[PDB]
């Protein structure tokens, strides 16, 4: 089945108020942007991003000019004149909205408290669905804590039973509505509903890891922000999944979750798939189309893992905009980030950018001798092992954030769209690397092994092999006289 | 991410 392509497109709410397609001082990525050729790239396009009001309803930023986001959003729909399989769906939420100390946070934790509130939330979902012509539903809440997620589920059961209802009495079923989330692509947030996985991904079609800020100014060294296999050299960190109300024995947690480890993409895909009832199909990886930046970093691996003096203070204090060449950080008034279309033009520059390759991470970076920055950021190569790693993993496809940020050529959405459909790209030779791979096992991703079966009122030393109810045991000590599943001695290993 | 996003 064809690989899901989904691009995120953000608009900030001053942009919809004063839209125009003739103006990139005004709206530097306008819908016109997105041609045909491109719209047939695409599967989705995740328009962002609608917002929870106190009414505890699904609600545009009061300061929407209605006529203008309406316009928008029919350009976006218009697009499907050319792709039949296009939808358009609407994100709510997002960092701004929903994080913690977000401007919306408690609507949020309301809107998911009660049957009613779920009730009364989800039937504005569909509402705002059917009103704007969308379709689809994405919930990006950055991101719920473990007290709220069984509303959270609840509220995606009840969203879910709603749009499989109206997909019905619209006739929608060639082209079913969706309901999808963007979920954590790092341990730490994960670990907030980590344990419940299995059913937050039940109601879904697709759960977009962001598999990305994985680094940043925040962090002591300078990191790729979205290796897709880990570097022994970088950074490592805690293994924060193995502190989730899991229920686990020690030696389970301990086999699942490494620690410290390597924060990469691939750690944040098989954490998923470690888990029992979360298929590979619905698992979407996440990719940036922006990089960030580091000033005040030293050489000697090329920028990469050094102390630095960047600002991780969130609204950057001075206007010292040092990334050099970087236009658009003057106009957004931040040098740690820069969309792939800036960074290519300040390649080709002469504004002294070095662009080096890590063949562990299969990730590009940039390199400025001197003023001393670095850059971490994806490109057309770094994408080739990505989707070599959908399809090898099984995987739905790809997410990204964000559509306006790739080049007037398109260039990054056209990559991701050959790599998986162009019958003349082939890469079975790509080389995936000697990069680390999270080697956790858990429930959901056990080896098949093979052992013979447990033989009742025998006795089996310690490291014995044998199977039960479908699955293969080894004993963790010696002297066991009781059978699996009913000795805490053994430890499941294997499946078949 | 992670206040400007």
């Amino acid at each position: 089945t064809r690989k899901a392509v989904i691009g995120y497109y953000f608009i900030p709410t001053n942009q919809i108020n004063n839209y125009t397609e003739t103006d990139t001082s005004v709206v530097p990525f306008p819908v016109s942007n997105i041609t045909p050729a491109k719209a047939k790239q695409l599967t989705h396009i995740n328009f962002s991003f609608l917002d929870i009001n106190s009414n505890l309803e699904c609600a545009w930023d009061p300061a929407t000019n209605d006529a203008k986001a309406r316009d928008v959003v029919n350009r976006l729909t218009a697009l499907k004149a050319h792709n039949p399989s296009l939808r358009i769906m609407f994100s709510i939420g997002g960092w701004y909205y929903s994080n913690d100390l977000g401007v919306s946070h408690a609507n949020y934790v309301n809107a998911v408290k009660t049957p009613a509130s779920r009730t009364k939330f989800a039937q504005s979902c569909v509402r705002i669905m059917k009103d704007y012509g969308f379709d689809g539903v994405d919930i990006d809440w950055e991101y719920p804590q473990a007290a709220e997620v069984d509303g959270f589920i609840a509220a995606l059961q009840e969203i879910r039973t709603l749009l499989n209802q109206q997909t019905i009495t619209d006739g929608r079923q060639a082209l079913p509505y969706q309901l999808t989330i963007a979920g954590a692509g790092g341990a730490f947030f994960l670990s907030r509903y980590y344990s419940k996985l299995a059913q937050i991904v039940a109601p879904l079609d697709y759960i977009n890891l962001m598999t990305y800020d994985l680094a940043g100014p925040w962090e002591k060294v300078t990191n790729h922000q979205a290796a897709l296999f880990g570097d022994a050299a970088g950074p490592t960190f805690y293994n924060a999944l193995r502190e989730a109300n899991l229920g686990w024995s020690w030696e389970e947690l301990t086999r699942a979750f490494p620690s410290p480890f390597s924060l990469t993409v691939d750690a944040a895909v098989q954490q998923h798939l470690m888990m029992e009832g979360v298929p590979s199909a619905k698992i979407v990886m996440g990719v940036p189309f922006y990089g960030r930046a580091f000033k005040g970093v030293s050489g000697g691996n090329g920028g990469q893992y050094s102390s630095h003096s960047t600002p991780g203070e969130d609204p950057y204090p001075s206007t010292d905009y040092w990334l050099v060449g970087c236009e658009e950080c003057v106009r957004d008034k931040d040098p740690r980030i820069a969309s792939y279309r800036q960074l290519e033009q300040m390649l080709q520059g002469n504004y002294g950018y070095q662009r080096l390759w890590n063949d562990k991470t299969k990730t590009p970076y940039l390199y400025h001798a001197q003023n001393g920055l670095f850059v971490t950021y994806d490109d057309a190569e770094s994408f080739k092992y990505k989707a070599k790693y959908i399809k090898q993993q099984q995987l739905g496809g790809v997410m990204f954030w964000h559509l306006g940020q790739d080049n007037r050529n398109g260039d990054l959405l056209a990559a991701l769209d050959r790599y998986f459909n162009a019958a003349d790209y082939d890469d079975s030779q790509l080389d995936m690397g000697t990069g680390l791979r999270y080697t956790g096992v858990g429930p959901g991703n056990l080896p098949i092994m093979t052992a013979p079966a447990y033989v009742p009122g025998t006795t089996y030393a310690q490291g014995a092999l044998v199977s039960y109810q479908g699955y293969v045991w080894q004993t963790k000590w010696g002297y066991i006289t009781s059978a699996p599943g009913s000795d805490s001695a053994w430890l499941k290993v294997g499946r078949v | 991410r992670f206040x400007x996003x």
